[PDB]
């Protein structure tokens, strides 16, 4: 599975973006 | 006063009991450097409970770190309060236990007893009464299973008239580490059985699924994993240094929960567990608690409860909340949970007002509960221990160091022996 | 406060008001450039409303307090002339901090501040106290209608007290 | 206590549910992170110590309009998984979402009207927002309507659907949609108010006199007519009226539910300066066939039932002469077994606006809902369009390759013209 960057809309983009910024 | 006495065990016991005692210390309000900083006499009033004086004011854990290999202890010194414990409170191995119960139990910890009794009779005749002891250690390894599992046999009969809680880490249906898997998980269990208090049932395959829906985060590290349980390890012996209403304490615990000798394995869970995007959107009361603790997805413990039936159930709330709140909601769960609940026991449950809340949180709950669900997690250690001795298969090693096939075969024969009441209970 | 110092409004006949002498009256920022043909066709429609909309009561209804963004003083003074209403000096930086307080710049945004959208010249913009925008007449916008947007005007809710 | 919850449905759910929720904390009052600076209960629900959580679910296949509130400005207001989105579109089919995507959504919201319900006794209804013209908004509008027909048996349902109009539809595939959607939204469903597309357009031209709106004043006046319908509601006032004594004035016959509406005044800047608006003319101009939402001339139509809440300061006297004004009226038109036919609702406190949109604020304004014979044209000239492209099966292969059958089309044409033959013998 393709994981990308937090500042994109796929998964659970809310909070790859609040615990764990990148 | 009232003191526990707290081992690490393995690599798993030593790692899940620093960030116990870096949850316990900041609940009492304690810098990791020993001084008290939080000014509340109630949160330090009961201190001695599981610390000790240093004569300048510092606060040393009753805490006993053991393990065979140096390499997961020195991580702990250099991690975060790590200055904590007492450096004599440590004692090293420099050998390694290779994934086996044989060197663990009998051969290479035999040379380790001498001082790990020297230093547990240490702490526990310093005080006036000691209450209990509380281990932590993983039946998947050799230095936590073999090893740990050395401890219960020569602590009981030294301490008989005594309790202790042990919080043994289970290994996994779907992933496996440590290859050898059912013959370190067999070996522990059927002393287990004989000669401990009681069990509470940690599973790390299934706390990666709570921490995978209710807590849903993509990367679990080990850190979050044994913070999650830190915080049921905290919650059922949170009365014995806090009061409240209606207390509870491990002795208490036991008699009231083991109805016959040889069932002694617990359900464990916290909640809430709520996750980071319903943080500020739960007005936090006793229905959703009690919906989310009797409730089977959110179990530490890798066993379904739908199949099973909650011989006796046990919830040790805390906070600022409502006593009959507490009451006839639990007898709602009943009517509506009626054939979850045996039918020869009216009224299954504990209530335990612990006045004092979680860290930071208002209010909350910690459930622990006998179960019959867990038939089915004995019992698929039970055919992995028969799939693999079949076949003679990861034997030699063991046998080289004083093992028999005689006693693999009790080993077995305690196992199914163990599972046996637990079907003709439902 | 005070969103124009005692030197700041500038009126017809060369003379200075601060920001006091417009209380209980309509205030509205005229952004606008001499050489846009946006600005040359809506000058004309502006110098109608304002004059016949005033002319048409008992009290003075609105103001206008120009700002440029014209390229040199003899091209601030050419446009100026053609009109009577508020106005304010281009070599005040008061002007530039209003520009960007306003967003109504003139696309030179990365060399100097580099933040987003500019919606530039023209637009006029009533004002409330305390230098808060109180609504966007819609000339160039989502709506981007001209010459005709000053219908628009609230001109009882959107007082300068 | 007595609460009352929300459901949006396809992409026109979601964001004239925007409107409607930022309408709704802009009249209480509460800063939309939460924190106000007890009438606000029905419609928001108390989350900790000051915060106020909506009571509605956004629901809709695609993630670019859920993911565009969520990334939004009230990403702090609504619960980010009170929002449900889906990963496929239904592609303008009522057969993607009634039988293949919609199994893996509905078994979600089902739990989350289930968590929003379970929590207080007293629940007055459900307010289904949603499009006849969306695939999503009808494919899983309709099995959302139904499987909430079978649970919740004896609660009332407020609709309120995007119909197609006769000059735009916006979708080459929309008449097969809507046949198809009000065949089963017949049965489900308690009430459902009918909103056309540019009759509310020429409402935007002609008494709000802006020439080229967007779906900002579409959303608008839709968001200004469910404030002054639930008025009552939350806020207290001289007659109060609630949902379930709507369909006990509105709804004679259990076959006969769907029905127009009105706002007035609809007015800017220029038209509070200039005119008065009296209780005896806005009346008339909520009567007018300019400002009727769904651009069906009554005076071929018959009203049958009235329900005219007035939000605002007005008293019992003046609008009671309001009524017999209207009945006086001679081109205006009563079936002869209904002679009371208006049946007023009142409340005190003032009408919003919006800051920033093209109304001007009134305090003393009207809705009006109308049961009328009228509707049967509406709904016929929508079965022979239909009729048309059903002629050598226009569009039919993406349905039947779906999983539906070649009948469901049919079975839709007796139900519809049921309807037809509904409306002309109780407009005798
Ligand atoms: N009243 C109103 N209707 C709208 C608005 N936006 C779209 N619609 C209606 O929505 C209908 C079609 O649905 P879409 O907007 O395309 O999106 P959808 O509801 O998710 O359905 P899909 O097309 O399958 O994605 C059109 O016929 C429009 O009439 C709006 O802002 N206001
Ligand atoms: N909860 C938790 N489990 C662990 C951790 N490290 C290892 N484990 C589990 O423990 C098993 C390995 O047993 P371990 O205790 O490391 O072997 P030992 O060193 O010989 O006692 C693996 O299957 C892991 O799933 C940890 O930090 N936390
Ligand atoms: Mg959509």
């Amino acid at each position: 599975m393709a994981i990308h960057v937090s500042r994109t809309h796929r998964e659970d983009y809310i909070r790859s973006l609040t615990p764990r910024p990148a | 006063m009232r003191e526990i006495v707290h081992v690490q065990g393995g690599q798993c016991g030593n790692q899940i009991g620093a960030k116990f005692w870096e949850v316990i210390s900041d609940e009492h309000g304690i810098d990791p450097t020993g001084t008290y900083c939080g000014d509340s006499d109630l949160q330090l009033e009961r201190i001695n409970v599981f610390y000790n004086e240093a004569t300048g004011g510092r606060f040393v854990p009753r805490a006993i770190l053991m393990d065979l290999e140096p390499g997961t202890m020195d991580s702990v010194r250099a991690g975060p309060f790590g200055q904590l414990f007492r450096p004599d409170n440590f004692v090293f191995g420099q050998t390694g236990a290779g994934n086996n119960w044989a060197k663990g139990h009998y051969t290479e910890g035999a040379e380790l007893i001498d001082s790990v009794l020297d230093v547990v009779r240490k702490e526990a005749e310093g005080c006036d009464c000691l209450q209990g002891f509380q281990i932590t250690h993983s039946l998947g390894g050799g230095t936590g299973s073999g090893m740990g599992t050395l401890l219960i046999s020569k602590v009981r009969e030294e301490y008989p008239d005594r309790i202790m809680e042990t919080f043994s880490v289970f290994p996994s249906p779907k992933v496996s580490d440590t290859v050898v898997e059912p013959y370190n998980a067999t070996l522990s269990v059927h002393q287990l059985v004989e000669n401990a208090d009681e069990v509470q049932v940690i599973d790390n395959e299934a706390l990666y699924d709570i921490c995978f829906r209710t807590l849903k985060l993509t990367t679990p590290t080990y850190g979050d994993l044994n913070h999650l349980v830190s915080a049921a390890m905290s919650g059922v012996t949170c009365c014995l240094r806090f009061p409240g209403q209606l207390n509870s304490d491990l002795r208490k615990l036991a008699v009231n929960l083991i109805p016959f000798p040889r069932l002694h394995f617990f359900l464990i869970g916290f909640a809430p567990l709520t996750s980071r995007g319903s943080q500020q959107y739960r007005a936090l009361s006793v229905p959703e608690l009690t919906q989310q603790m009797f409730d089977a997805k959110n179990m530490m413990c890798a066993s379904d409860p739908r199949h099973g039936r909650y011989l006796t159930a046990s919830a040790m709330f805390r906070g600022r909340m409502s006593t009959k709140e507490v009451d006839e909601q639990m007898l709602n769960v009943q009517n509506k949970n009626s054939s979850y609940f045996v039918e020869w026991i009216p009224n299954n449950m504990k209530s335990s007002v612990c006045d004092i809340p979680p860290k930071g949180l208002k209010m909350s709950v910690t459930f622990v509960g006998n179960s019959t669900a867990i038939q089915e997690m004995f019992k698929r250690v039970s055919d992995q221990f028969t799939a693999m001795f079949r076949r003679k298969a990861f034997l030699h090693w063991y046998t080289g160091e004083g093992m028999d096939e005689m006693e693999f075969t009790e080993a077995e024969s305690n196992m199914n022996d163990l599972v046996s009441e637990y079907q003709q209970y439902q | 406060l005070i969103l124009f110092p005692e030197g700041s409004l500038k009126n017809s006949n060369n003379t200075v008001i601060p920001q006091s002498h417009l209380k209980g009256k309509s205030v509205a920022l005229y952004f606008a450039d001499g050489a846009d043909p946006k600005c040359a066709s809506l000058l004309p429609f502006l110098l109608n409303y304002y004059r016949t909309m005033n002319e048409g009561g008992a009290n003075q209804k609105i103001e206008i307090i120009f700002v440029s963004l014209d390229r040199d003083r003899e091209a601030f003074e050419s446009h100026r002339a053609h009109m009577p209403w508020l106005s304010i000096d281009l070599e005040n930086p008061l002007t530039e901090i209003l520009k960007r307080h306003f967003r109504v710049m003139k696309e030179y945004e990365v060399p100097t501040y580099g933040y987003g959208s500019r919606t530039g010249v023209p637009s006029v913009i009533v004002i409330g106290s305390d230098g808060r925008e109180a609504q966007f007449l819609p000339i160039c916008s989502g709506l981007e209608e001209g010459d005709r947007a000053l219908l628009r005007w609230d001109w009882r809710n959107t007082k300068f007290a | 206590m007595r609460e009352v919850i929300s459901i949006h449905v396809g992409q026109a759910g979601i964001q004239i549910g925007n409107a409607c929720w930022e309408l709704f904390c802009l009249e209480h009052g509460i800063q939309p992170d939460g924190q106000m600076p007890d009438a606000f209960n029905t419609f928001f629900s108390e989350t900790g110590a000051g915060k106020h959580v909506p009571r509605c679910v956004f629901l809709d296949l695609e993630p670019t309009v859920v993911d565009e509130v969520r990334t939004g400005t009230y990403r702090h207001l609504f619960h980010p998984e009170q929002l449900i989105s889906g990963k496929e579109d239904a592609a303008n089919n009522f057969a993607r979402g009634h039988y293949t995507i919609g199994k893996e959504i509905v078994d979600l919201s089902l739990d989350r009207i289930r968590k929003l319900a379970d929590n207080c006794t007293g629940l007055q209804g459900f307010l289904m927002f949603n499009a006849v013209g969306g695939g999503t908004g009808s494919g899983l509008g309709c099995l959302l309507l139904e499987r909430l027909s079978v649970d919740y048996g004896k609660k009332s349902k407020l609709n309120f659907c995007s119909w197609p109009s006769p000059q735009v539809s916006t979708a080459v595939v929309e008449p097969y949609n809507s046949v198809l959607s009000t065949h089963s939204l017949l049965e489900h469903t308690d009430v459902a108010v009918m909103l056309d597309n540019e009759a509310i357009y020429d409402i935007c031209r002609r008494n709000l006199d802006i020439e080229r709106p967007t779906y900002t004043n579409l959303n608008r006046l839709i968001a200004q007519v469910i404030s002054s319908l639930t008025a009552s509601l939350r806020f207290d006032g001289a007659l109060n009226v609630d949902v379930t004594e709507f369909q006990t004035n509105l709804v004679p016959y259990p076959r006969i539910h769907f029905m127009l509406s009105s706002y007035a005044p609809i007015i800017s800047a220029e038209k509070a300066y200039h005119e008065q608006l009296s209780v005896a003319e806005i009346t008339n101009s909520a009567f007018e066939p300019a400002s009727m939402m769904a651009k069906c001339d009554p005076r071929h139509g018959k009203y049958m039932a009235c329900c005219l809440m007035y939000r605002g300061d007005v008293v019992p006297k003046d609008v009671n002469a309001a009524v017999a004004t209207i009945k006086t009226k001679r081109t205006i038109q009563f079936v002869d077994w209904c002679p009371t036919g208006f049946k007023c609702g009142i409340n005190y406190q003032p009408p919003t606006v919006v800051p920033g949109g093209d109304l001007a604020k009134v305090m003393r304004a009207v809705c009006m809902i109308s049961n009328s014979t009228a509707i049967a044209e509406v709904f016929s000239r929508m079965d022979h369009k239909f009729d048309l492209m059903y002629a050598k099966r226009a569009f039919v292969h993406w349905y039947v390759g779906e999983g539906m059958e070649e009948g469901e089309f049919s079975e839709a044409r007796e139900d519809l013209a049921a309807l037809e033959k509904d409306y002309e013998e109780v407009g005798i």
